[PDB]
């Protein structure tokens, strides 16, 4: 029968059946819960809180570091100030978070929000630092940092930093780029405001801007294309006289 | 209890082997096959996820391995490097792992052997000529066939270097016959050329 | 008075007042909690855990499937491997997640992070598969899949796949497009790196690139615009002689 | 020794050691937990639930309003229908959420997903309404609303509305803009579909479109550049006669 | 207890009806009005959210329905198709739903009626002439008026087809007067043209 | 117990002051220094975060303050406006705040003073001439010096305006010597030019 009793440390509480509480001011409530560190809490079924100030709430959750939260089902938060929320999320980095299902985050100050895959091991993981993924089945290789993904099936290889991937099945192939598609599917960017055609502006021109061409360098373009200006074509400027007289008598 | 069974246990090189799984738990989350006796992420060959019904090759995959919905693993183009232990990881509905193991041996295609004599013309009254099958291969079994019948066990028939060398302590003209030796491994066996004795 | 006692199944725990635990290795801690399936936990006030390995932690939470997490207030996670975290979040899809307030996710492998609206029914819901919305009051119609939203008041109609919406009050009207604004408000894209003007490059040209025109096809442009190259003008190439002699005598 | 007993209100439960439950149908489970409002739950170690229907689960969590959830470690959800999940997250807004570590959200209907910084005070906070941040160490000033950030080290000043920032170290300097970089680092946009060159289209032209120039206004461009069409140059159209006859005799 | 009251209960076609709400709970989260006796998401007419103070029309909305902060529902341009039950859902602060119901009937603008007789010249000594109001419409009430006075009940005044048809079993010359009939519903009624008897 | 100690307690203007921290807890999460006796977010000078090892200035920072890894605060180019209390916030591993206070005084560098007399030619037999050090300054200590030895206490040596005005009640020709005034503060002190009497 369930019982309430003190654990093996001062102010340690065991509530339920087959509970173990070993840390000072720790508590294990439920069935088969273990709270082994100081001020650690394990509430639910089969949870393990093996780090100080760590809490595992739910079903078969594991928290292992100085401030770890594993809330949900089969989450493993093994990282300082790390949080694993959802279903079967493993966070192994420092100050990293993960929300969703079957996602692993081994990078530092990284995050993931979506669904990955776990057959017997995590097939899609976040191994980059300061990188975030929102989508399904996304990969970031180790050594690729400061990368952001908003899409599905986006795999980032090694040595790709400061990159953003947007949309389903997007592809990143270089650093300091924003990708809105792959070599097979290319997306249009619609509803773009007019650019700032000028010498030094870094904007995005639109269809109407290039259609009309307002604000272009009328002098630079007249050198790249050898343009006979109508003013000269009217005033006979810059012609040969020993040559025109030949064909024209 | 989870048990795996190789089919067949001994496979000729370049053939395929199929690992069967028995007593698979009713409620499952997915499978995974690992090379070696350990379960390590670096050794994962292939993995299946019943939920999404997806089979994903692992880092140890070489393109010759396919997993089946009934947890079976098929390896095509087996090579002698594949001989070893394989472990199956079964993840139940509550996500508690269950483990099993299986193994198979790969053996090469043994050719015709050949025989040599260190005395071409045995002396009729008595001689100590020795017979040996030259093409040395590992982990094979040899056996000698005389007048196309199995050799009669006798101290007169000496065997050296295991029994790859057959030495005849005292030959006689009545022993003239076709000498012919075999090599056999668990997977195959086939013959050399009969060798005769020369007397007069 | 609160009591600790066994439930109706083996290793089932009831802690508090008016609790019901019916699953094996289940536990109901708090007030008016029901845990009816195997290894299901309901901790808090008025929680319901009606699925195996499901946990409902908080206030009036409902978990109904094989791995369901409803953490917060009035969350209903009715979906396999589905998580509903926050206030009044309903997840009805497979492996789908939701964090925030008053959001519903009926799609498969979908997610929502933000605030919706619930007067008596969910007014803003995610009904698309493999789709994610981050923002306030966002809608994705059923049959529109692989869509991503980063903005507020973005409604996606039927038959719109592989689309990305960015910013407040953005509008998506077609598939395989990235939308930056609506027909009324059009945003500029600033701080864009220089493109890769060439025959096959798919980049985004900038204001300076269109201003200077470096790298354009100087031969193709000279056919679309019937220019008269200064070399031919100065050398009388490509002229008529029978009728130029007429006007010029 | 731990004890199970009634609180100071009807159907109030205290489980553990040194617990206080004062609200009707409230419960405090663990060590040093206080549930002071009606139907408020405090499960874990040192949690405080001072608002109705509020739940604080974990370690040193505080919930203070009518529907507040503080799940994790040292979270403070002080806002109506507000949720603070993770490590040391403070949500002070209305219907706002925060997931991650050391992030503060004081805006209304806002959110943050990532990591900030907390030395003795929150150094990076979301002060804008209807604004969302995903990344590390991002700032939104008060009065700047409807802003979205996908990146790190992005600080948005005052009076900047309807803006989107993408990528690491991005910079926003105006309203109704989308920024993909700063004045120092500028990102390219790759894999862009072909635009819709026309009179009124608002698209993004690509490198090939500007290279070939197909679909441009062949008549408008021929006025801005005073080209001499071969149809006239060969045909002697539009020339002076009193002046050509002078130099050409 | 939550009660709703239509105002008025019977509405003329094309008019408006207002549903009042009484004993509304103290702490509320929002309201919702559903068409029919059930609360189904497909039948939601309109919904209010006190928190953000927004009134979002539902799938069943037709543009004629407005919700008010004190939970009353106003339906303008009412039609005969609107006759039915309406349920109000009230969500309290703890988000536990409370339910009520209300109904009203829509009736048409009943027009000018007319009368007919199958004998134009009653026989003075005796006749069995019948009087009937032709313009048949549903769920009305009929009553007859003779000599500017409600008909005196007698077996001599026969009624058929309910009592839209007035048959005079035995007429007399003393019965000459203006015959005039009414067709009447809960919302409106106005009179026909007097019909005289012809005798000599 | 957390204690802070200013070093030095009294600082001349434009110099630097270093606040030491003692008995710092073993397990820490970060520090913060606030101006004034209160801990307010608007008064934060600087903060340190041991985890990420970042030192972030606060709203009250002026560019003259640096935080050391051992929680000491260094303030360079100090001004008279900085005189006040400072509080140190220490956040332990469990994130329970611990507070301590410290203070220092800023004083100006006082110059050469100067002396004045109302009577240039004291009368030899007797006079009541008064000496005064004119350059008035706040919170400082005044010291007189006669024939380079400290003034011998006597009712003869009257003092006025506190003791910046020295009145000689009944002068004599034997009192002739150097008269010199000293203006000193907690941080500095230097002297004036000796003054003499004229007698004959
Ligand atoms: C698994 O599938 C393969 C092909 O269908 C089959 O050959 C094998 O017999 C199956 N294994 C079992 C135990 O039935
Ligand atoms: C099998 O393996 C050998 C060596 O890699 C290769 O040459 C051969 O083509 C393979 N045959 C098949 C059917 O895979
Ligand atoms: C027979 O000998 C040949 C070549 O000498 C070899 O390729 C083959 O594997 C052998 N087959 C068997 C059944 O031993
Ligand atoms: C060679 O053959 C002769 C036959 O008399 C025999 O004596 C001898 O042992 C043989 N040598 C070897 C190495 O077998
Ligand atoms: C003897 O004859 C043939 C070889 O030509 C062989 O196949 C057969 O098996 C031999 N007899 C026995 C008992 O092996
Ligand atoms: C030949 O050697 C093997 C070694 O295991 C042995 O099993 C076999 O009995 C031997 N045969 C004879 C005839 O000695
Ligand atoms: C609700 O609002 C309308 C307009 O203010 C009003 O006519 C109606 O009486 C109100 N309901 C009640 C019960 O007062
Ligand atoms: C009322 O209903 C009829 C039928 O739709 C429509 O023609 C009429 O314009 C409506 N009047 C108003 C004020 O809506
Ligand atoms: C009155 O009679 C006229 C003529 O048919 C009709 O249009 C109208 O609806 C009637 N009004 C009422 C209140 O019965
Ligand atoms: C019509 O009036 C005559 C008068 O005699 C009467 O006989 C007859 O019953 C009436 N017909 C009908 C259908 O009421
Ligand atoms: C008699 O005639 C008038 C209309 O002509 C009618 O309004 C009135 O009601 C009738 N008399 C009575 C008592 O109803
Ligand atoms: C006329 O018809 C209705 C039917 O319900 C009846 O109530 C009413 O009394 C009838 N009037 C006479 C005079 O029969
Ligand atoms: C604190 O750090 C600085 C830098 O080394 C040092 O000058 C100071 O003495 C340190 N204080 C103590 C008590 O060690
Ligand atoms: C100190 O402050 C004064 C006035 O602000 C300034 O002139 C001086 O340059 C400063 N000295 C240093 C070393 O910063
Ligand atoms: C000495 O007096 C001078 C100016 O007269 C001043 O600059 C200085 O600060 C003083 N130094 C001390 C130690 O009092
Ligand atoms: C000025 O000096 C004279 C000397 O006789 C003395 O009488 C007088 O008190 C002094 N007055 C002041 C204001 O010091
Ligand atoms: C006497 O003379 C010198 C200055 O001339 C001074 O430094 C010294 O301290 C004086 N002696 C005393 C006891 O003050
Ligand atoms: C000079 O002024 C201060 C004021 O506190 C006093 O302490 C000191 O004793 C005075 N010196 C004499 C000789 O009076």
């Amino acid at each position: 029968a369930p019982v309430i009793k003190a654990g093996t440390a001062t102010d340690s509480t065991e509530a339920g059946v087959d509970n173990v509480a070993n840390g000072v001011k720790s508590s294990a409530f439920g069935y088969d819960n273990k709270a082994i560190e100081k001020e650690s809490s394990a509430f639910g079924t089969g949870n393990r809180a093996t780090g100080e100030f760590s809490s595992a709430f739910g079903f078969h959750n594991i928290a292992s570091k100085i401030h770890s939260s594993a809330f949900g089902s089969n989450n493993a938060a093994d990282g300082v100030n790390s949080s694993a929320f959802g279903f079967k999320n493993t966070v192994s980095g420092f100050n990293s978070s993960a929300f969703g299902s079957q996602y692993q985050v081994t990078g530092n100050f990284s995050g993931a929000f979506g669904m990955g895959e776990f057959n017997g091991q995590y097939q899609y993981k976040n191994e980059g630092n300061n990188s975030y993924m929102i989508g399904n089945k996304n990969k970031i290789a180790s050594g690729s940092d400061d990368n952001f993904i908003l899409g599905n099936n986006v795999h980032i290889g090694g040595g790709i930093n400061n990159s953003v991937a947007l949309g389903n099945n997007s592809t990143v192939s270089a650093s300091n780029t924003v990708s809105v598609g792959s070599s097979t599917l290319k997306r249009k960017i619609v509803n773009v405001g007019d650019g700032a055609i000028s010498a030094n502006s870094s904007d995005a021109v639109t269809g109407r801007q290039l259609y009309s061409g307002n604000g272009i360098d009328t002098a630079a373009w007249q050198n790249k294309l050898n343009v006979t200006r109508k003013n000269d074509y009217k005033d006979a400027n810059d012609i040969d006289v020993n040559k025109w007289k030949a064909k024209l008598g | 209890q989870l048990t795996t069974e190789s089919m067949p246990f001994n496979v000729a090189e370049g053939k395929e082997v199929l690992l069967l799984v028995h007593n698979l738990p009713q409620q499952l989350f997915g499978y995974s096959w690992y090379k070696g006796e350990r379960v390590d992420g670096n050794r994962q060959i292939v993995g299946y996820a019943i939920g999404t019904q997806q089979a994903t090759p692992g880092p140890a995959n070489s393109g010759r391995e396919t997993i089946y919905p009934n947890a079976s693993l098929l390896i095509q183009n087996v090579t002698q490097n594949d001989t070893g232990f394989y472990t199956l990881q079964v993840i139940k509905s509550d996500l508690v792992n269950e483990e099993a193991t299986g193994q198979f041996h790969v053996y090469p295609e043994l050719p015709k052997p050949s025989i040599s004599s260190n005395n071409s013309n045995p002396v009729e009254d008595k001689d100590a000529v020795a017979f040996t099958c030259e093409p040395e291969t590992q982990d094979t079994t040899y056996l000698w066939w005389i007048n196309n019948q199995s050799l009669p066990v006798s101290p007169r028939l000496q065997l050296s270097n295991g029994n790859r060398t057959l030495t005849l302590l005292s030959v006689t003209r009545n022993d003239t016959g076709p000498y012919e030796c075999e090599i056999q491994n668990p997977v195959s066996a086939n013959r050399s050329d009969p060798v005769t004795l020369n007397v007069t």
